[PDB]
């Protein structure tokens, strides 16, 4: 995907400021609790019966982690998607089965995390450079059913 | 289904908002014109540009028809019926774009209220704008 | 909302359907789970080869719940209550799947009922599997 | 898209008995039916306030078989659908903006007019191997917004 100089500009200056080890789990945990078919895929991670004990959870935040490094390596490789997600893609479609629309909801709840860490600096114009990313990630995931 | 912990999440969070709904309202709107352009065809008479006088005045209609979807909770087909005859009949909106703008709606009310924003409340407000949405595309 | 055409129209195509709707209903199974492999994964325990008895089983279920629907149209709720705990609660099935399945029931009609499925017919189908679908999903 | 050779037996047995003037009308009629917020893109087409008066109107049929040659273009262009598909992608993303999912919609109706016409013939698994040429187009018309 292309992002214009100023879209570019506007999400590496917020993306320099995320706590990396908290907000990958912020979002996978309010996947978990906004769209509860999404806690199939994750029976192994024990405790998930409540919004406190999903926010809590050790290996929501662990594997949060994950996610957000993946999310971090394709804003560096933002013309190659395709490319830094084929592994991942082939993991998510091949072998785990996940519908490629809960790519696209993953990345709206990370930008609803975002607009909650930054308030009014997450303003329309850096949401909508976000979008795109966000578009494009999940595109670059779904490569595999295309 | 809304149950009865999401009405009280929803009343909740949406009374913090207070008289600034109009605000947000209009907020949601430039957000949803500018992350999602194929939306802004339905908009070809308005102004889009930052600041305008009718995303502001459109933004109050938006905020105002919300606050009477969370005062008539348990009767929101009765209430949202004009709407929805308006927006299925007469605006043949998309049913995809109804999603767009819940979520910049989402969007706006967790870059203002960072205390109301919790993963339950979030979820219920999500649970309550697809409810909204549900009833504006039950016309066609 | 289901306009009164669009119950007529749907209790004559499905009573048209017969004694033939537990086959059909096996054979929109298989046609999802052909056309959409990600739908496959909900039935581990399931033999999904042609001619199984567990998909021939289950789809007479299917079509039992669809004719469950169609006799009690003005009060689709109440009648599938039990069957929306189960997919929300118990099964988790993501919703997407819903159109899915709807997709390959109307086309499953199609291929065997050429004189019903005319295009006021299929309108009136495709609002009666999304109505059935929003119950079914409505429990998460 | 990757259709494999029994796919692609299937598709084109089935294909070469299709009425060519008439299909593509009888999808986009029931298109505008069945989905009616479509309708919003084709007001100059003048009647279409019944669904007797959509599929008996002209400016219907005659722009369904166009819509229907495309199609054609895409079976015959299975691995470059994206080169295939480019200027009509600009077209329907970039000056008219019509929202991507109701590319899969078309793609789903035509599914159901070929259902309809081919009766028994048209299989589970032909069906299959039509669901991967109709993703495939659509993901290749909404290209421009990826
Ligand atoms: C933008 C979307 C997503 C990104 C960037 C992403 C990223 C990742 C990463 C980096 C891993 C670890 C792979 C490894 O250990 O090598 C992973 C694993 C996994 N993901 Fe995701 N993911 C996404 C969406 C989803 C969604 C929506 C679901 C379920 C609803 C899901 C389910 C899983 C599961 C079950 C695993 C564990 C697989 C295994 O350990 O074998 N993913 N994901
Ligand atoms: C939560 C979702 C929505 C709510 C609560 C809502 C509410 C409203 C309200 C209250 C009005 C004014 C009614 C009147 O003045 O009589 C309106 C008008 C309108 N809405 Fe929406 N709407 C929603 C979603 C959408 C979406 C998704 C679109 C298109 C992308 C849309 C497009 C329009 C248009 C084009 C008008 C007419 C504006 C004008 O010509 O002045 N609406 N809506
Ligand atoms: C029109 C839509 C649907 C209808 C009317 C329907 C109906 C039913 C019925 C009647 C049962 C059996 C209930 C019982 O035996 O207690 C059932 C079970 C089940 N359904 Fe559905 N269903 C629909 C959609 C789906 C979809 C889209 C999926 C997943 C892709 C799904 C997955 C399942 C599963 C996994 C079971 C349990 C089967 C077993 O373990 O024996 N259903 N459904
Ligand atoms: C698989 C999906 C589709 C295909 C293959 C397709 C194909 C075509 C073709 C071949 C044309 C004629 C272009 C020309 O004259 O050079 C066209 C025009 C057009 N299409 Fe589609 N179409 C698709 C989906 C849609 C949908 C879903 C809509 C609206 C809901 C739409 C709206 C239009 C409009 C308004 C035009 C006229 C544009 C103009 O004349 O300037 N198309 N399409
Ligand atoms: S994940
Ligand atoms: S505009
Ligand atoms: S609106
Ligand atoms: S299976
Ligand atoms: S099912
Ligand atoms: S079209």
């Amino acid at each position: 995907v292309h992002l214009t100089p100023e879209e570019k500009s506007a999400v590496t200056a917020l993306w320099g400021k995320v706590n990396v080890d908290e907000v990958g789990g912020e979002a996978l945990g309010r996947l978990l609790v906004v769209y509860p078919w999404t806690q199939r895929f994750f029976e192994s991670f024990g405790d998930l019966s409540t919004p406190d004990a999903v926010m809590g959870n050790p290996k929501v935040k662990a594997h949060g982690k994950k996610v957000l490094g993946a999310f971090s390596d394709g804003l560096a490789h933002l013309d190659n998607l395709k490319g830094t997600f084929a592994t991942l893609s082939e993991l998510h479609c091949d072998k785990l089965h996940v519908d490629p629309e809960n790519f696209r909801l993953l990345g709206n709840v990370l930008v609803c995390v975002l607009a909650h860490h930054f308030g009014k600096e997450f303003t329309p114009p850096v949401q909508a450079a976000y979008q795109k990313v966000v578009a494009g990630v999940a595109n670059a995931l779904a490569h595999k059913y295309h | 289904v809304l149950s009865p912990a999401d009405k009280t999440n929803v009343k909740a969070a949406w009374g913090k908002v207070g008289a600034h709904a109009g605000e947000y309202g209009a907020e949601a709107l430039e957000r949803m014109f500018l992350s999602f352009p194929t939306t802004k065809t339905y908009f070809p008479h308005f102004d889009l540009s930052h600041g305008s006088a009718q995303v502001k005045g459109h933004g109050k209609k938006v905020a105002d028809a919300l606050t009477n979807a969370v005062a008539h909770v348990d009767d929101m087909p009765n209430a949202l019926s004009a709407l929805s005859d308006l927006h299925a009949h007469k605006l043949r909106v998309d049913p995809v774009n109804f999603k767009l703008l819940s979520h910049c709606l989402l969007v706006t009310l967790a870059a203002h209220l960072p205390a109301e924003f919790t993963p339950a409340v979030h979820a219920s407000l999500d649970k309550f704008l697809a409810s909204v949405s549900t009833v504006l595309t039950s016309k066609y």
